[PDB]
Order: structure tokens, then C-alpha cells, then sequence
RNA sequence: UUGGCACCUCGAUGUCGGCUCAUCGCAUCCUGGGGCUGUAGUCGGUCCCAAGGGUUGGGCUGUUCGCCCAUUAAAGCGGUACGCGAGCUGGGUUCAGAACGUCGUGAGACAGUUCGGUCCCUAUCCGUCGUGGGCGUAGGAAAUUUGAGAGGAGCUGUCCUUAGUACGAGAGGACCGGGAUGGACAUACCUCUGGUGUACCAGUUGUCGUGCCAACGGCAUAGCUGGGUAGCUAUGUGUGGACGGGAUAAGUGCUGAAAGCAUCUAAGCAUGAAGCCCCCCUCAAGAUGAGAUUUCCCAACUUCGGUUAUAAGAUCCCUCAAAGAUGAUGAGGUUAAUAGGUUCGAGGUGGAAGCAUGGUGACAUGUGGAGCUGACGAAUACUAAUCGAUCGAAGACUUAAU
């Protein structure tokens, strides 16, 4: 099976409407105040639940 | 024309007084509360709303369902009962034999009540027309390339579409099914429980739905 | 249980060589998944060692590999024997819980959730 | 256990007069048939090949070879329809479920006894 | 279970040895026949001399089946073998003499003499 | 149907039969309701209403047909590109090989036969089956709901009794009514019977290892073999099509004239089908006609139109399963049993290792229903669900009544 009719640029970006990512889940660091993943080790200064890893 | 909530705990099986073995579900219908009578002035129909299973009181941040908010809290309250996991309504009883805040006890049923029971079934997820319609496969041999595909959509220019209703892989179970004309087998109010007859839908732990037979 | 993209046989091959790494080094790093796993298969080697008994370290002989360990005085000693003295001595009065897995994020090639699992 | 509620509703179901016994035990099965309003006693007898379940479900299967045909009754192990059970061999065996005797006839399925 | 092209044991002496299964008699697309079921089927072996000859079609009752039956206690009987009791119109053995052991489900069939002449009801 | 015509398609509208999936007509095969009968009864014949549901396995043949075997209440007739090959097959048939009969001088040929002979395609659109997000539904929310509409279901045997009665010389043998129990189908479910059960237990071969013994590991389909938990399951276990109401069809009548009689019909009044509308089951307010009930939140600042972060609430992220492709759903997130671990059990396996004893030994016995044990029950914060963040009201106008 293929394509009919091509696919008008309008049909092509409704279809992308919903092709996107999200900003990460993240939140700042406590310790350094450096954006970190939520729930991850804070890469910047290896901090997590108040101590060090 | 009774009613009442419970939990499906599972099945086991009884001896009859002949010696019959007696398949049984066992289901678990403590603290059902009476919250809501609605009636045809108010409501425009008659029914009592029940509420079954205590959950913890409301309190500040709250992260799940297992405490109430404060909506689901003010509404129990105006019953005087502690706020509910099921909430479910009885059009079939008579409301006049109900009051706001009442216990509703296993008690309710006796032995050789004849009921109907309802749940949601167990989920299957995504299924395939073999076993969520019940259709035949192809051959397994004889040079087939059709072993469990749904077969022939339609017919041809007359129609050039598919009929509505037309049976497709896709979701299977998650329904909301009434088994009708089970039996009350036993009822113990130390512990609780209805010992209903046969087998009855959804997973253990599911929500259940006892009521009064319809058809007599 | 997870299957961890594996057959059976080496998906075994996997967590013993993971249980084992983890008692050698007492850290490693891994993916999210099979730190999951491996907490399981470790915790129940340390329960193993604690109990102490020779059929318990036969039992741990059948899962952990073969490794030598050198120490810091230039002695050695198996992972098996790791497990039953040091190990199983430092855990003798917790109950359950030998471990614990710290996420880091996703790493850059395949975007695998990387995570710390570490003793104690 | 079993759910707790489970065995509580059915723990007056189960008996209390039974004998212990084993896979490849010989037992006397007294059954009550009931046929009509006459009531009687027939004893099964052969050798017990499984036990399985357990609480009020639990089952036993005990195998006979009568008039040269192979027959295997299954009871549910509580059945107010047995009258009682009786030990009449304990047999040496090496293992929970019997099933190689139904392919052997004869002197090949004796069992040992202990 | 019993079903068309089952093959079942003959138990008795009316001369047939082995059947072969034609027909599950009692509705329409009915699969299969337990014990106390009546059966169409063609007599494949047969003993030289006997009333019942080879290729005969005859009509039979279960008496024993692999399968088995469940009881309303809870309780079930399986056997080694199929059987069939090849039958005259009234339910009555086409043979004079039953061998082996036959289920009680006979009797509430109605298959009184089958019953009688069994060394054995179980 | 056999044809006639040659109007669409030869820069391709795949052709018989079968399989899978159906769907519609009714000129009805069964079942339901009726009139007539050369209808005694049991059976039938013929015609009328009726499309709700139902309407079988095999032998032969490519076959469709058809004959046959055995059933069944019945084994309906037709349309849908002689429904359905981007769903399957490819036996027939109209490519290349070969052969027979036959025709032909021959090359070759034959709606003659025979053996053999490549069935491609990752679905863009509509359509269909599932599943999410947006906005709307004049404040923002949590639950519970009405049911406009829509979908599902809808079949039938046999036996007992009435009653060996009515009817009939006899043979035979009922209506109506009352019960029991099945076939097929549908649906839920795993207590039972069984299946599976690749991180459960055990036996065992070959070979390579862990130095050796003993004990174990790897590989050989999970090496093979005997069992097997949960889950998923049918062939297993429950349940359903019950009882009824309203209006009708063919019919059956009452009263009744036109037409002093007659007349079911014109007015008027009854009765009458498995069919119609309900009763039963499911979905359902995007029902933009966006419905209803209960409960929750409710202030400051304003260029005074309005705004604001917040409230109730819901999420991100995280632990998960009864849920699941992913979203979604549901159980939980320390003021915590959500999972892992740990402890105790259930069920499974069936007698661990070590040691002792008896044997020359293979082995046997005891210690000891031992040891082990995924998913199932209970308990326990030991580990991880940290610290945080985002979104989310202030309620338009007109009229009437108050
Ligand atoms: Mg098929
Ligand atoms: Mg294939
Ligand atoms: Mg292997
Ligand atoms: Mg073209
Ligand atoms: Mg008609
Ligand atoms: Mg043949
Ligand atoms: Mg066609
Ligand atoms: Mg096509
Ligand atoms: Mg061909
Ligand atoms: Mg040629
Ligand atoms: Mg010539
Ligand atoms: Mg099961
Ligand atoms: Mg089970
Ligand atoms: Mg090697
Ligand atoms: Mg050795
Ligand atoms: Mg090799
Ligand atoms: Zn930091």
C-alpha cells in the first residue's frame, strides 16, 4: 500500500501537533542550588537526600 | 429488594447437606453505610447511596485516593460516616426502609437468597479476534499464511466500507458484567462475609455489587 | 522478575556476574533494571552468608563466580569468602535492606537510566 | 496461609477423624452411596496415587484394577460421602505423584511395602 | 470424551470386539459422548461366530471412558479404557454377559440389564 | 439461469472451488399464530401472517452440483464484483516440459486426456476496532448519577404427569395445563477436573571446570526425564435466553347500519403471533438540547473594565498492579506497608548437606515430612518511594418573579 495523494503541509503539521518532548522533571539542588533530576544524584555536585555519593 | 458492597476475596467450595460440593465466591461487605437517600422530589428518582470500605481521614498533602478529600469528606460527614473507598447507588430497595447513616450488615441476606451480583471483569489488555471474539483460525498447514487473523471486513464495491459493529482485535474485559440468579449460600456476621454461589467477575480484591435478583 | 532482554541461561549469567562484581567492589554502576534485579540476588546471598552454616555456603558457592580478591596486605581471598566474613559480619544485626540504588540519569548512548547500586 | 477469611469460613468444613496417609498407600475407602432413600457402604480399596490442594479443597485419587481394567476414583479429601478411610498397607515410594503405575500392569506395579 | 472416528472397546459377548464411533447421538452438532450416551458406530473387529458381525452398524452405550465422569459430590471416576454395550431399541444388551467394571451413571440412565449383568458398578 | 447488445474498464476492473468473516431479501426449511381440508385421533395436505432466533458431521470428486452414510426441530432459497485472493489457499483452469488418443504431409493442434509447474506490496485517505490529548458544557473542583439515543440477547429436543384419558371397531392416541432434564449458543470465573507453567523441587547421561574426595557450576532443545505454585486457560466450574405488560398481523368475533333482512365495519367495542414497543444485559449528556444531586474552595490589589498568585483540587517525579502497547486506569509516596529485603506461612517437591551406622561394593538406614522453594497469605521501615516543582476560582448580559 502507498500514498494516494501526498500529504498537504497542512496535514503534515496537524499530524506533528502532538510530536514534541516535555522539559525534564527537575528541580533545583538543595546543596549546590544547580537544576537537578528529580529523584537522581545532582551531577553537579554529587549530592543526594543531603549527603554525598 | 436488598443490596450491598464487598470486596471479592476469592473462591473455595462447601458441602452441601446432601455432601454436594458447592463452588463459592467469597466476598468481604463490612462497613456499608447508608450516606445519600435521593428521591424523585430531590433527585427525581428513588435510590439510597452506599458506601463501602472506611479510608483514612481527610489530612493536608495528601498524595493518593487512600485518604478522603475534603469534598468526599464533607459528604460523609453529613451521613455521620467515616468517608468510603466504593460509593455505589440501590435504585431496587425501598428507600422508606433506610435511614441517612444506617449500617448496611451482611445481615441484610439470609441463606437461599437468590441475587444478582456485579463487577468489572478482569482486564486481558490488547486482544486479537481469536480470543476476544471467539472466531476460528485459518489452517495451521496446507500452505496457510492465515493462522489468526480476523477473516474477510466486507464485501466489495457494494459496500466499499466496513459495517459499524464489525468485530477487531482491540481491548479485552475491563466490562461491567451482571451474573444473574447466583445464591446466597452462607452468611457469617462474625467475619463479615456472603458465601455466594458459583463464581462471580473481576479480580480478587474487586469491587462487587450484590443486590436482589431482578427477574422472579 | 524482569527478563532484562535475555534468554534465561544468560540472564542467570548476567545476575550472578553482577551479584558477584557487587560483592567485590561493594559499587558498581548499571542500569536501573538490572540493579532492580540484582538487589534480590545479593540480598539473599548476604541472608546466605549470615546464616553461615556450610550448606549455606555451598548454596552461595551454586550463584556467586569464582573471583580472587586482593587485599590491601597482600592477601587474597574468594568473593565467597568475602561474603561470609566481612560481609555477613557487617550485617549481622540489620535485617534486610543490604542495599540501595541511587539514580544518576540517562547516559548518552542508548539513554539508559544509569543508577549507583552500593552495600549497606 | 490461605486468606485468612477463606480458611475461617471454611474451617468447620473440615474433619477431624481422618487418617494419616502417603502416596502409595494401600486405603479401604468406605463411601456411602446414597441411591434412592437406601443408604449403603462400599469400600474402594487400591492404592493412593495423589494428593493435591489443600484446606477444604483438598483432593486424593486412589487407583484399583478391577477385572483386569484399570479405575481411579478421586475424592475430595473432607466429603462428608466417605463413612472413613482405613490404612491397610503403607507403601515405599520416591515420589508425591504416582502416575507411572497407570502405564503398568502385573507384577511391574507392585508396590513395596515399608 | 467420545466423538466421531473414536474408536472404543466392546464389552461384552455379542460378538463385536472393537467400534468404531459414527455418530454422537441427542442434537445437533453434538461433539462428543461420556458414559450412558448412545453412540451410531460400524463394527471394525468382531469374534468368528458371533450374533454381532464385522461392518455391522449397530448402536451402543458408553460404559467405560478414559475421561471419566464428575460426581455431585465433588468426587470423579476415571478408567484405562473406552467401552461401549452394544444395544437393541429398548436399551437392552444385543450380548448376554458384561465384562469389566461399569459406572453407576448406567443406572440412572436407565440401562438396568447393562447394570445387572456388570461384574462390577462403580 | 442459458443467452442478446457491446455502454464503463485492454498506460490490467485477478478468474472456479474451498477457508475466514459476515451482511441483507423473503418468494419461510424449523420453531410461533391462523383459514380450508376428501381435518375421527396420531399424522398429514393446501393457503395466509410471520425474517426473532436457529438451520449437522462424514464417503467420492478440484469441484459447484449431485449421489451416498449417519444425524437433526430443521438440515430454506437467493443478493452482496456468481460478497470476501493489498484477508488465506491454489486442487481445476488458459504459459514454457513430457506423453496417450485423435487430426494434420509438416510445423503443430484438440471447451480431449495425462504427470509437473514462482500467488509481490512497510496502509496516505475514507471505513472499521481499540486508546489518549485539546477545547467546550458562563467560577474552580471531588464523587454520585438521569437516560435522549445506541448496542446485546432472542434457538430448540426429550421425558414424566394430565392420561392410556378425549377420539377410535381396532391399531393406536391427543389439545390445553403442570413439572423434570438435555443439545447448540453466549458470558463470567479457576474452588474442582485437567493444560501450560524457560529465575519451583527432584532423578539422570556425556563432557569441561571449581586443585583432589565429597559437594557444586557451564554446555548439550529448558541436555533429557518425573512432578509442579501463581498467572493465563477449556475440554473444567457457575449463570443466561425466565416471568410478564402495551399495541398489532393473518385471523376470530360482539354490537351495528348503509341496504326494514343479512352483515366483524362504516361509527363503536373485544380478542389475537417466537414478530413490533417494552420488560432483561451493556454503553451513553460532544444529548453543543452539553441534564441532575451531594459535598468542597471563596482575597488582596486594582489604570477599579481588570489582574494576581494562590484555595479546593490535580499533576510532574518516584514505589507499584488487580491495570497496561504507549498514553490511560487503579494501589502507594515517610503523618508511609507501594515494591525489594527480612521473618512466619500456604501450595509444590519428596527426604538436603554434613555426620553416624550397616554393607567388599553399587547402595541402604538414621539424624529428620528433612532441605529447598517465582508469582499466593500475614507481619516488619532494614532499602527505595528524598528535597522539591507546575497547573489550578474570584464567577458576562437581558428579562421576570421574589
Ligand atoms: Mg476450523
Ligand atoms: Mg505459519
Ligand atoms: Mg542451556
Ligand atoms: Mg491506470
Ligand atoms: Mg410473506
Ligand atoms: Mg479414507
Ligand atoms: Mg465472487
Ligand atoms: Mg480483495
Ligand atoms: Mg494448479
Ligand atoms: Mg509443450
Ligand atoms: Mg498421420
Ligand atoms: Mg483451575
Ligand atoms: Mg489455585
Ligand atoms: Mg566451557
Ligand atoms: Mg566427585
Ligand atoms: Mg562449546
Ligand atoms: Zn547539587
Amino acid at each position: 500500500a502507498v500514498p494516494k495523494r501526498r500529504t498537504s503541509k497542512t496535514r503534515k503539521n496537524k499530524r506533528r501537533t502532538h510530536f514534541k518532548i516535555s522539559v525534564p522533571g527537575m528541580t533545583e539542588c538543595p546543596n549546590c542550588g544547580e537544576y537537578k533530576l528529580s529523584h537522581r544524584v545532582c551531577k553537579n555536585c554529587g549530592s543526594y537526600n543531603g549527603e554525598e555519593v | 429488594t436488598k443490596g450491598i458492597l464487598g470486596r471479592k476475596i476469592g473462591m473455595t467450595q462447601v458441602f452441601g447437606e446432601n455432601g454436594e460440593l458447592i463452588p463459592v465466591t467469597v466476598v468481604e461487605a463490612k462497613e456499608n453505610v447508608v450516606l445519600q437517600k435521593k428521591t424523585v422530589e430531590v433527585d427525581g428518582y428513588n435510590a439510597i447511596q452506599v458506601g463501602f470500605e472506611d479510608k483514612k481521614a481527610y489530612k493536608k498533602d495528601a498524595k493518593s485516593n487512600k485518604y478522603a478529600n475534603k469534598p468526599a469528606e464533607g459528604h460523609a460527614k453529613k451521613a455521620d460516616a467515616a468517608p468510603k473507598r466504593f460509593i455505589r447507588e440501590f435504585r431496587n430497595v425501598d428507600v422508606d426502609a433506610y435511614e441517612v447513616g444506617q449500617e448496611v450488615s451482611v445481615d441484610t441476606f439470609v441463606a437461599g437468597d437468590v441475587i444478582d451480583v456485579t463487577g468489572v471483569s478482569k482486564g486481558k489488555g490488547f486482544q486479537g479476534a481469536i480470543k476476544r471474539h471467539g472466531q476460528s483460525r485459518g489452517p495451521m498447514s496446507h500452505g496457510s499464511h492465515f493462522h489468526r487473523a480476523p477473516g474477510s471486513v466486507g464485501m466489495a464495491s457494494d459496500a466499499s466500507r466496513v459495517f459499524k459493529g464489525q468485530k477487531m482485535p482491540g481491548r479485552m474485559g475491563g466490562n461491567t458484567v451482571t451474573v444473574q440468579n447466583l445464591e446466597v449460600v452462607q452468611v457469617d456476621t462474625e467475619n463479615k462475609v456472603i458465601l455466594v454461589k458459583g463464581n462471580v467477575p473481576g479480580p480478587k480484591k474487586g469491587l462487587v455489587e450484590i443486590r436482589t435478583s431482578i427477574k422472579k | 522478575y524482569r527478563k532484562l532482554g535475555r534468554t534465561s541461561d544468560q540472564r542467570k549469567a548476567m545476575l550472578r556476574d553482577l551479584a558477584t562484581s557487587l560483592i567485590i567492589s561493594e559499587r558498581i554502576e548499571t542500569t536501573e533494571a538490572r540493579a532492580k534485579e540484582v538487589r534480590s540476588v545479593v540480598e539473599k546471598l548476604i541472608t546466605l552468608g549470615k546464616k553461615g552454616d556450610l550448606a549455606s555456603r555451598r548454596n552461595a558457592a551454586k550463584t556467586l563466580r569464582n573471583v580472587e580478591i586482593l587485599n590491601e596486605d597482600e592477601t587474597t581471598q574468594t568473593a565467597l569468602q568475602k561474603l561470609f566474613g566481612e560481609i555477613a559480619e557487617r550485617y549481622t544485626e540489620r535485617q534486610g535492606g543490604y542495599t540501595r540504588i541511587l539514580k544518576q540519569g540517562p547516559r548518552r548512548g542508548d539513554g539508559a537510566e544509569s543508577v549507583i547500586i552500593e552495600l549497606v | 496461609t490461605n486468606h485468612k477469611l477463606i480458611e475461617a469460613v471454611t474451617k468447620s468444613q473440615l474433619r477431624t477423624d481422618l487418617p494419616s496417609f502417603r502416596p502409595g498407600d494401600t486405603l479401604r475407602v468406605h463411601v456411602r452411596i446414597i441411591e434412592g432413600t437406601r443408604e449403603r457402604i462400599q469400600v474402594f480399596e487400591g492404592v493412593v496415587i495423589k494428593r493435591r490442594g489443600g484446606g477444604v479443597s483438598e483432593t486424593f485419587t486412589v487407583r484399583k484394577i478391577s477385572s483386569g481394567v484399570g479405575v481411579e476414583r478421586t475424592f475430595p479429601l473432607h466429603t462428608p460421602k466417605i463413612e472413613k478411610i482405613e490404612v491397610k498397607r503403607r507403601g515405599k515410594v520416591r515420589r508425591a505423584k504416582l502416575y507411572y503405575l497407570r502405564s503398568l500392569r502385573g507384577k511391574a506395579a507392585r508396590i513395596q511395602e515399608i | 470424551m467420545i466423538q466421531q472416528e473414536t474408536r472404543l472397546k466392546v464389552a461384552d459377548n455379542s460378538g463385536a470386539r472393537e467400534v468404531l464411533t459414527i455418530k454422537v447421538l441427542g442434537g445437533s452438532g453434538r461433539k462428543t459422548a461420556n458414559i450412558g450416551d448412545v453412540i451410531v458406530c460400524t463394527v471394525k473387529n468382531a469374534t468368528p461366530g458371533g450374533v454381532v458381525k464385522k461392518g455391522d452398524v449397530v448402536k451402543a452405550v458408553i460404559v467405560r471412558t478414559k475421561s471419566g465422569v464428575r460426581r455431585n459430590d465433588g468426587s470423579y471416576i476415571k478408567f484405562d479404557e473406552n467401552a461401549c454395550v452394544i444395544i437393541r431399541d429398548d436399551k437392552g444388551p444385543r450380548g448376554t454377559r458384561i465384562f469389566g467394571p461399569v459406572a453407576r451413571e448406567l443406572r440412572e440412565g436407565n440401562f438396568m440389564k447393562i447394570v445387572s449383568l456388570a461384574p462390577e458398578v462403580l
